[PDB]
Order: C-alpha cells, then sequence, then structure tokens
C-alpha cells in the first residue's frame, strides 16, 4: 500500500552541470529508501542505501537525501555515461515498493547523420527475402525522417524504424532503418534509396545504390 | 557474476513456467533471496522472498496465489513458479538479493529472465551480414553490421568479435513485423582494417535456444 512516486519521467541536464530526481512516499518511510541505476541491457545496480549512504564503488557525485516520505537523488557531476532509468524503492514496510522511475537524457550540440545503405545478403536471397538497410550514426537531436525510394518512387510499407538509446559516450542518438521486400519485388527494380531529413540540413542526407551493378 | 538466471523462455497461455536463478561461491546461506517483475511500460514490482536456510517464504499479496518459491540448497538454486499466465504476466523477472540480516535494498540483481506468454510457437533468428559494398568509404572508418530477422519471442544478444569490439557497437531495439521480431546491430571499425582482420557477429536466442556465428565477407 506505499506508493513512491516518482513524478518526473523525464529529466534533461547538459554534462558537467547537476540534476535532481525526486520520489515521494505516500506514507513516512523514515530513511529506509534504496536508490538505483539501471543502464540500456543491464540489471539495476544498487546506488544508495539508508536515503543517504552510498554504496562502496559508487562515484561522489552520486548524493541521496530525505527523510520521512520525500526522497532526492543528486548527480552533481553528470557525465555521459550516467544515462540510465533512476529509481527508489522503500524497504521501510511490505510489499517493497518502488517508483516508476526517472530517465535521464543529455543536452548536446547539434550533429549531423552519417549514413550506410547495404544491400541483400546473398544468404538473404537464396532464402527468399530481401531486405535494404540504412544506419543513420550519431545524430542530434533524436527526431529524424527517412525516406525509402524504389526508382524514384515512395515506399512505406515494409519499413522498420528503430531509434537506440542515447549514446554512453558522445550523447548522440543512432538510427537504424530497414526496408523489407520480397525477392522477387527486388529483383525487378534498380535503384535503392534512403533520404533521411534532419533539423542540421535542409537538404536531405542521401545514399543510394543500383542493384544492376554495385 | 554472483546470480546465475535461466534464459528467456516462452510460455503457453495458462500454463506454468519455472525459473531458476543459481547462486555463486559458498555463500547462498548468507541472504535472503528475492524475485522482482518488471513490465517495459511500468515499474518494478516485488512478487515474492525466500530464506534459503529453511525454505520460509514471504510475498506480495497480488501474486501469492499463483507463485511457489522453492530452494535446493545442495545445488544453491532459488527457483520461482509461476501458474495459469496470462499475457499480463509476460515481463522481465529478476533474482535478487539482500544480507540476511538486515534489508539493505538489494545489493546483487540477476541478469533477469523475459518471460513471453503467447500462444505462438518458438522461432529462431535468421542472421544476416552487413558488409560494405557499393557505399562511399564513409571517410576513415567502415561500419558493418549483421540483420537479426524473423525470431520469435525477445530477445537476442548481438556481440562483435566474442564479446571484442564493444565500444563501437550500435544496438538496435526489435520491431514486431508479422507477428515476428526483426533488430539490428552495427560496430564501426577503422576502414585500414578491414579485409584481414576479420569481424563476426554473434547471436544469442536463448529462447529457441539457438546461437547463430556469422562471419562477415570481404
Ligand atoms: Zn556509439
Ligand atoms: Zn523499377
Amino acid at each position: 500500500d506505499i506508493q513512491m512516486i516518482q513524478s518526473q519521467k523525464f529529466m534533461s541536464t547538459s554534462v558537467g552541470d547537476r540534476v535532481t530526481v525526486t520520489c515521494k512516499a505516500s506514507q513516512n518511510v523514515g530513511t529506509n529508501v534504496a536508490w538505483y541505476q539501471q543502464k540500456p541491457g543491464q540489471s539495476p545496480n544498487a546506488l544508495i542505501y539508508s536515503a543517504s549512504y552510498r554504496y562502496s564503488g559508487v562515484p561522489d557525485r552520486f548524493t541521496g537525501s530525505g527523510s520521512g516520505t520525500d526522497f532526492t537523488l543528486t548527480i552533481t557531476n553528470v557525465q555521459s555515461e550516467d544515462l540510465a532509468d533512476y529509481f527508489c524503492q522503500q524497504y521501510n514496510s511490505y510489499p517493497l515498493t518502488f517508483g516508476t522511475g526517472t530517465k535521464l537524457d543529455l543536452k548536446r550540440a547539434d550533429a549531423a547523420p552519417t549514413v550506410s545503405i547495404f544491400p541483400p545478403s546473398s544468404e538473404q536471397l537464396t532464402s527468399g527475402g530481401a531486405s535494404v538497410v540504412c544506419f543513420l550514426n550519431n545524430f542530434y537531436p533524436k527526431d529524424i525522417n527517412v525516406k525509402w525510394k524504389i526508382d524514384g518512387s515512395e515506399r512505406q510499407n515494409g519499413v522498420l524504424n528503430s531509434w537506440t538509446d542515447q549514446d554512453s559516450k558522445d550523447s548522440t542518438y543512432s538510427m537504424s532503418s530497414t526496408l523489407t521486400l520480397t525477392k522477387d519485388e527486388y529483383e525487378r527494380h534498380n535503384s535503392y534509396t534512403c533520404e533521411a531529413t534532419h533539423k542540421t540540413s535542409t537538404s536531405p542526407i542521401v545514399k543510394s545504390f543500383n542493384r544492376n551493378e554495385c | 557474476v554472483q546470480l546465475q538466471q535461466s534464459g528467456a523462455e516462452l510460455v503457453k497461455p495458462g500454463a506454468s513456467v519455472k525459473l531458476s536463478c543459481k547462486a555463486s561461491g559458498y555463500t547462498f546461506t548468507n541472504y535472503f533471496i528475492y524475485w522482482v517483475k518488471q513490465r517495459p511500460g511500468q515499474g518494478l514490482e516485488w512478487i515474492g522472498e525466500i530464506n534459503p536456510r529453511n525454505g520460509d517464504t514471504d510475498f506480495n499479496e497480488k501474486f501469492e496465489s499463483r507463485a511457489t518459491l522453492t530452494v535446493d540448497k545442495s545445488s544453491s538454486t532459488a527457483y520461482m513458479q509461476l501458474s495459469s499466465l496470462t499475457s499480463e504476466d509476460s515481463a522481465i523477472y529478476y533474482c535478487t538479493r539482500s544480507p540476511y540480516g538486515n534489508n539493505y535494498g538489494f545489493t546483487y540483481w540477476g541478469q533477469g529472465t523475459l518471460v513471453t506468454v503467447s500462444a505462438a510457437k518458438t522461432t529462431p533468428p535468421s542472421v544476416y551480414p552487413l558488409a560494405p559494398g557499393c557505399g562511399d568509404a564513409a571517410g576513415s572508418s567502415v561500419t558493418l553490421g549483421c540483420l537479426v530477422k524473423g525470431y520469435f519471442p525477445e530477445s537476442v544478444t548481438v556481440t562483435w568479435n566474442s564479446g571484442s569490439l564493444s565500444s563501437s557497437v550500435h544496438t538496435f531495439p526489435a520491431l514486431l513485423q508479422s507477428g515476428l521480431y526483426t533488430m539490428s546491430s552495427s560496430v564501426t571499425v577503422p576502414s585500414s582494417t578491414w579485409p584481414s582482420q576479420t569481424v563476426t557477429c554473434s547471436v544469442a536466442h536463448p529462447a529457441s535456444s539457438t546461437t547463430v556465428d556469422k562471419k562477415l565477407e570481404p
């Protein structure tokens, strides 16, 4: 019955700055509060115990505070490796309950996407399949549009577009765009193009190949 | 890894699932074992706890009726069984622990087991190499990749050169197309290394117990 409320689903900051994650308990929980860090594709890592004590091994820039019902995780010197979800937990009374989490994102300068295009593999072809792939790498901000054109006509059906989590090293994003086709349709047309339009250019970033060649 | 959790599993609707969690060293009985659930939209939810010393348990009342927690001290293993599964039970399940004396909070978390409740069949991934071709050299760097297509359920882990190249790696989350998942992975290497310094992607799909390695051909 004790609810831990993390009212901020999202927090933003810049490298070097501070960030403050808040957690509101519905009843008093003294200082029986723990904080956890969860990086993408990792299990949670225990950060703070007893509201304010840091685990052996944890950087000094993580500070927890509070008592009763209001609890705070402060990260004073945010590095790019600090991208993660952070969540509180109470172990004052049963059942153990957790807040719903706050995800940190980092601000950085705008940056343009590097584009690579890949024709269907031979293995895929002998299997009866045809996918064409474009990687748009290391851009910022997140927002980006990709268009596929086959011999100059837009194709929308069959396109899967997927963003990575924010990059732990440079705070950029990357994106994969896959155009899925039948083998027969693929072997009938020639010119395959992905066009990425991103804020950092009024002109589309383009990569293309011809099947009849390459 | 102190807490070794069983692999991702597909479970049919209404059947049971039994997960395992193996503890390391000679420290099994120094801890309470806890199970925690995460449905990728929601938050963490505490399921239950067990005492390995005698087998005593405690539960979140929400989960108690369909959950059985046991232990094997001889093999130092904790087990959680859940019965009558629905789609709402599809989630990742963590094995965790905290000191037997005081509840620090959870000091170590296992890697977690993604359980998918679905009537569908298990389908292993086809792995396709993404080698650089007609594309321009892209400067002094070359980006390679692997397309992982037609698998069910989640998830897959893609690694490059058996764990080696793991700073230049981008991992794209899987999407559904025709009931099946597709994801991709890319790695960037200096272009001067390409032909002879070979590059291989290794794709594990726990749920179908399949591992496919694919050498990228020059
Ligand atoms: Zn990167
Ligand atoms: Zn055509």
